[PDB]
């Protein structure tokens, strides 16, 4: 893949967005639309 | 690539070196010795 350009790494990995999901769905589920 | 973070000139004049897409085996004061 070195030909004179290169690929950066995202910034956030995949267990970040996981987390995130599941923080935002444990939320929906016990709270709704309060913690927004 | 070489990148470098910095906390602001007014505030002090040390850096850190990252360099991008290289495994630390051929890296050769920056040299050696500090903190990789
Ligand atoms: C950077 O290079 C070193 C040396 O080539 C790599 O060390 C190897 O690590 C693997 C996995 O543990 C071993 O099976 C090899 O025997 C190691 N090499 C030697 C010469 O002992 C290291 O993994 C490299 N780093 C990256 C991120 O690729
Ligand atoms: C230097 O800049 C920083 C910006 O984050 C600021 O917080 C700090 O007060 C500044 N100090 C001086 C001496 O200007």
């Amino acid at each position: 893949k070195f030909n004179g350009l290169t690929v950066l790494p995202p910034l956030l990995t995949d267990e970040m967005i996981a987390q995130y999901t599941s923080a935002l769905l444990a939320g929906t589920i016990t709270s709704g639309w309060t913690f927004g | 690539g070489v990148s470098v973070i910095t906390p602001g000139t007014n505030t002090s004049n040390q850096v850190a070196v990252l360099y991008q897409g290289v495994n630390c085996t051929e890296v050769p004061v920056y040299s050696t010795g500090s903190n990789v």
